[PDB]
RNA sequence: CCGGCCGGGAACUCAAAGGAGACUGCCAGUGAUAAACUGGAGGAAGGUGGGGAUGACGUCAAGUCAUCAUGGCCCUUACGACCAGGGCUACACACGUGCUACAAUGGCGCAUACAAAGAGAAGCGACCUCGCGAGAGCAAGCGGACCUCAUAAAGUGCGUCGUAGUCCGGAUUGGAGUCUGCAACUCGACUCCAUGAAGUCGGAAUCGCUAGUAAUCGUGGAUCAGAAUGCCACGGUGAAUAC
RNA sequence: AAUGCCCCGUUA
């Protein structure tokens, strides 16, 4: 199953099968479901084509992968561009929404470098 | 005719009104099997109505109220038992020796100060 | 504590009970939604040109016999240290070391 | 009717206060209806008791403050202005509501 | 520092409060520090009077405070005057009509506040710290108090290096529960620092 | 403990059967005090395995516990200039406790989907002399024959 | 964030002085210590000289840090490296 | 009006308040005719019935001059006082204490049962309406066994997931917002959408616990305009083992 | 019948 320039799986039940796609999360898929008028649990192989081409509508009613790439991209590029605060954390690797750094900041760090 | 009893647990506290029937049993407006949802909560306060046969003879109207469903079911196989006492008055060495007379005073005990609960103290270390 | 921050305090509390009404009118129409959005901008506005140390947030609570601001006590005004030794003493009424 | 609500940090004194008081109702009017005794608050308090550095030295505190409510459901001229005058021991707070 | 506060550990059961008034959270606090105000200014104002305990009670918007002490002669002065004054003052500082009340506590060598404000003033007036709490011992255990420890601590006589003594004497015991200690303490302000003075007074069982 | 022995606490059998050995096998069993949960699985399996080899729930149950079942288990001594591996005798209770035991932990261990398959599996094994149960009874019967030199 | 019924948040002060800026021309470094207001699209193509904490650092405002405060391109902590 | 509702009833839980009771009291044995120990008859509790408070002489010249008080020393157009901003939250790194997880005794959706202990007037804040939601408007009652906070959760029954770094994990990050507060960039909490790191039980070593304890599951309060996974309290389920 | 071990600066 080929959906949003990506392709889906089959044995997976409709809504994580959804999920699977970068920019559809639960709600989101199941609010595609329901505007399909499909259950929640109807796995994709069992479907038909016409249900497969009212949800490649809906999905592009909605955002998609490269389109969610680049915003996210272009944003993150204007801050840094920008020098605020946020963006030189960016650059700098560091977290951003203001959490501790003396420790405890691995996400963002990486693994630990020794001091050598 | 009805004869009463009061059982107690935990935090719960139960009241046991007997009468001479058909073995029937009321837990708050319910039966024992909607209440208590629970195969070892049903054996235990159906315990003494075996132990002594008598489960067929006498309906009762229960009531209790808080603790929880062991609780509960505690207070009220207490509840029972002091009412089965009022009742007959000779069976009262038979449910002693069965251990359903004696209160149980175990008692959730507080958290004191510096401990992380009532006991657990918290992670100790030399350095 | 210092003479300075106390005598500090006190004009906070005094601002602060001085600019209430004010103040309080103020934040009303600004949370008014059925308000004008020039008014609300002039009353926001007029918020910031009111002193700073007239808000109740600004102001700390103190011991009011020593002015220590941590280990505060609503319900007596005074600070841990202070609460035992009042108590101790037999000046808090009904207060007695507990158990259970 | 009347309800008087009184509350105290001392058991004893709100005890004989209420005794006080149903006594003079019994006296001047009639149809009391009891002392119940309601529910005390326990108002507890953990305080460190070192001043610089003791996290695990602590003193726990609580105020206990008994509560007791009597009923009046016959009233008379006298009983009202006999209560009023009637001054009662420091340390217990009396609340009168008609109704 | 372990020991508990004798008067604290035994204040429901035999010891009773000094201020003994009923409120809410609303005047709690200023209740707190209006009593706080007056002993203040009541213990500094009548200090040359052997006052021993000053007790508050507000019943119904009226302030009455009971002054226990040895020198009520003193603390009245001439027949009318003293206490008026400060009657009108401690009214003024309360914001609630005032009244005043005197106790004349009889053996103020039994006292456990008198005694170490005596010492006080010995070791003030330069007295051998010694002597001042054998001869308040001797005075007690004389007017039959069954039991009296009494320790100071802090630069005796000068020295550098600070110590403590107790002297006790007869039998106080304060793991008990029921026994009547009457226990207090001072401090004095010496030209080397600042002595403590601390006095337990174990009058007798109370069995009630 | 150094100063006294002390006293049992009372087990309640269980509901379905009355089995005091079962009650403790569930106890065994539980964790975090879901008890509720514990009964399920161990009532579940047990059903299983009875319907799997024939003969009820109890038989089942005792002859695993019985080929699971060991006698003599291993202490150390420290007694003087040497250190002794010493084979001593084990009791009714401690040995059905660390059959139980053995028992579970097999059945944790096992890489089966569901913890009831699991334990039905485990207790067929060891009712047939198969099983780590039964592996780690044969162990430590080897090691008390070894240090078999002490007493 | 701060509430969207309440407003954008700006100092009296920085406003005044931004109004008079834009009224006479001037080029000059608009000096305020007011980290916390928001920028609005009046103080494009000037110069805010604003407080760090030693000193006033300078920033040219744009049209896309409008929505953004002065605080987020005035650094406070200056930090190179450990070794 | 099927709701103790509202007459009524004072029985019961419950609320205190005062009392009774448990003191080796009695029985048999051991013991040196003792202390005391063992066992049992009663009893709710049997031997300190459980828990708490209570911490001797003194040690560590232990901690606190930044709670407070205080000797001596030190500054007196500043080591005093006021104001704005920043910082106390930094970050190659190491350690301690905790929370969340690695999953199927489990995750998810539906329905549903059983508590205790506490706060509330610059406060708790029903109901109704709007908004997916945080929350917003109106807003009764409550100084409170009466009203609010406030729905307890684990559990139970049904269906699904079927051992997959996954419908586990939720970190990080982007976008739009709510509340407080003059003011949420440095630097609050929370919501919605999306994203979905590491982790697949953890080396040497090491910690807590003997029963309603551990383990686990939730609830409340002090601080507080706002801001806890911490602190202090409450209860539900509820073990194993001690030769 | 006798598997681990060695050390703590100066004054007071
Ligand atoms: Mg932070
Ligand atoms: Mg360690
Ligand atoms: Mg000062
Ligand atoms: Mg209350
Ligand atoms: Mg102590
Ligand atoms: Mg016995
Ligand atoms: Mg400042
Ligand atoms: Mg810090
Ligand atoms: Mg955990
Ligand atoms: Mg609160
Ligand atoms: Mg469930
Ligand atoms: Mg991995
Ligand atoms: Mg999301
Ligand atoms: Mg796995
Ligand atoms: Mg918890
Ligand atoms: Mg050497």
């Amino acid at each position: 199953a080929r959906i949003a320039g990506i392709n889906i799986p089959d044995h997976k039940h409709a809504v994580i099968a959804l999920t699977s796609i970068y920019g559809v999360g639960k709600t989101r898929s199941k609010a595609i479901l329901a505007a399909a008028g499909i259950a929640e649990d109807v796995k994709i192989s069992e479907l038909s084509e016409g249900q497969i081409d009212t949800l490649r509508d809906e999905v592009a009613k909605f955002v998609v992968e490269g389109d969610l790439r680049r915003e996210i991209s272009m944003s993150i590029k204007r801050l840094m561009d920008l020098g605020c605060y946020r963006g030189l954390r960016h650059r700098r690797g560091l977290p951003v929404r203001g959490q501790r750094t003396k420790t405890n900041a691995r996400t963002r760090k990486g693994p630990r470098k020794p001091i050598k | 005719n009805q004869y009463y009893g009061t059982g107690r647990r935990k935090s719960s506290a139960a009241r046991v009104f007997i009468k001479p029937g058909n073995g029937k049993i009321v837990i708050n407006q319910r039966s024992l099997e909607q209440y208590f949802g629970r195969e070892t909560a049903r054996m235990v306060v159906r315990q003494p109505l075996e132990l002594v046969d008598m489960v067929e003879k006498l309906d009762l109207y229960i009531t209790v109220k808080g603790g929880g469903i062991s609780g509960q079911a505690g207070a009220i196989r207490h509840g029972i038992t002091r009412a089965l006492m009022e009742y007959d008055e000779s069976l009262r060495s038979e449910l002693r020796k069965a251990g359903f007379v004696t209160r149980d005073a175990r008692q959730v005990e507080r958290k004191k100060v510096g401990l992380r609960k009532a006991r657990r103290r918290p992670q100790f270390s030399k350095r | 504590a210092k003479q300075s921050m106390k005598a500090r305090e006190v004009k906070r509390v005094a601002l602060a009970d001085k600019y209430f009404a004010k103040r309080a009118e103020l934040k009303a129409i600004i949370s008014d939604v059925n308000a004008s959005d020039e008014d609300r901008w002039n009353a926001v506005l007029k918020l910031q040109t009111l002193p700073r140390d007239s808000s109740p947030s600004r102001q700390r609570n103190r011991c009011r016999q020593t002015g220590r601001p941590h280990g505060f006590l609503r319900k007596f005004g005074l600070s841990r240290i202070k609460v035992r030794e009042a108590a101790m003493r037999g000046e808090i009424p009904g207060l007695k070391k507990a158990s259970w | 009717r009347i309800r008087i609500r009184l509350k105290a940090f001392d058991h004893r004194l709100i005890d004989q206060a209420t005794a006080e008081i149903v006594e003079t109702a019994k006296r001047t009017g009639a149809q009391v209806r009891g002392p119940i005794p309601l529910p005390t608050r326990k108002e507890r308090f953990t305080v460190l008791i070192s001043p610089h550095v003791n996290k695990d030295a602590r003193d726990q505190y609580e105020i206990r403050t008994h509560l007791r409510l009597v009923d009046i459901v016959e009233p008379t001229e006298k009983t009202v202005d006999a209560l009023m005058r009637l001054d009662l021991a420091a340390g217990v707070d009396v609340q009168i509501s008609l109704g | 520092g372990q020991k508990v506060h004798p008067n604290g550990i035994r204040l429901g059961i035999v010891k009773p409060w000094n201020s003994t008034w009923f409120a809410n959270t609303k005047e709690f606090a200023d209740n707190l520090d209006s009593d706080f105000k007056v002993r203040q200014y009541l213990t500094k104002e009548l200090a040359k009077a052997s006052v021993s305990r000053i007790v508050i009670e507000r019943p119904a918007k009226s302030i009455r405070v009971t002054i226990h002490t040895a020198r009520p002669g003193i603390v009245i002065g001439k027949k009318g005057e003293d206490v008026e004054k400060l009657r009108k003052v401690v009214a003024d500082i309360a914001g609630v009509p005032a009244q005043i009340n005197i106790a004349e506590v009889r053996k103020p060598e039994l006292d456990a506040k008198l005694v170490a404000d005596s010492i006080t003033s010995q070791l003030e007036r330069r007295v051998m710290f010694r002597r001042a709490m054998k001869r308040a011992v001797q005075n007690a255990m004389r007017l039959g108090a069954k039991g009296i420890k009494v320790e100071v601590s802090g630069r005796l006589g000068g020295a550098e290096i600070a110590r403590t003594e107790w002297y006790r004497e007869g039998r106080v015991p304060l793991h008990t529960l029921r026994a009547d200690i009457d226990y207090n303490t001072s401090e004095a302000h010496t030209t080397y620092g600042v002595i403590g003075v601390k006095v337990w007074i174990f009058k007798g069982e109370i069995l009630g | 403990p150094r100063r006294r022995v002390i006293g049992q606490r009372k087990i309640l059998p269980d509901p379905k059967f009355g089995s005091e050995l079962l009650a403790k096998f569930v106890n065994i069993l539980m964790v975090d005090g879901k008890k509720s949960t514990a009964e399920s699985i161990v009532y579940s399996a047990l059903e299983t395995l009875a319907q799997r080899s024939g003969k009820s729930e109890l038989e089942a149950f005792e002859v695993a516990l019985e080929n699971v079942r060991p006698t003599v288990e291993v202490k150390s001594r420290r007694v003087g200039g040497s250190t002794y591996q010493v084979p001593v005798e084990v009791r009714p209770v401690r040995r059905n406790a660390l059959a139980m035991r053995w028992i579970v932990e097999a059945a944790r261990k096992r890489g089966d989907k569901s913890m009831a398959l699991r334990l039905a599996n485990e207790l067929s094994d060891a009712a047939e002399n198969k099983g780590t149960a039964v592996k780690k009874r044969e162990d430590v019967h080897r090691m008390a024959e070894a240090n078999k030199a002490f007493a | 964030p701060r509430s969207l019924k309440k407003g954008p948040f700006i100092d009296l002060h920085l406003l005044k002085k931004v109004e008079k800026a834009v009224e006479s021309g001037d080029k000059k470094p608009l000096r305020t210590w007011s980290r916390r207001s928001t920028i609005f699209p009046n103080m494009i193509g000037l110069t805010i000289a604003v407080h760090n904490g030693r000193q006033h650092v300078p920033v040219f405002v744009t049209d896309e840090m409008v929505g953004h405060k002065l605080g987020e391109f005035a650094p406070t902590r200056t930090y190179r490296g450990h070794a």
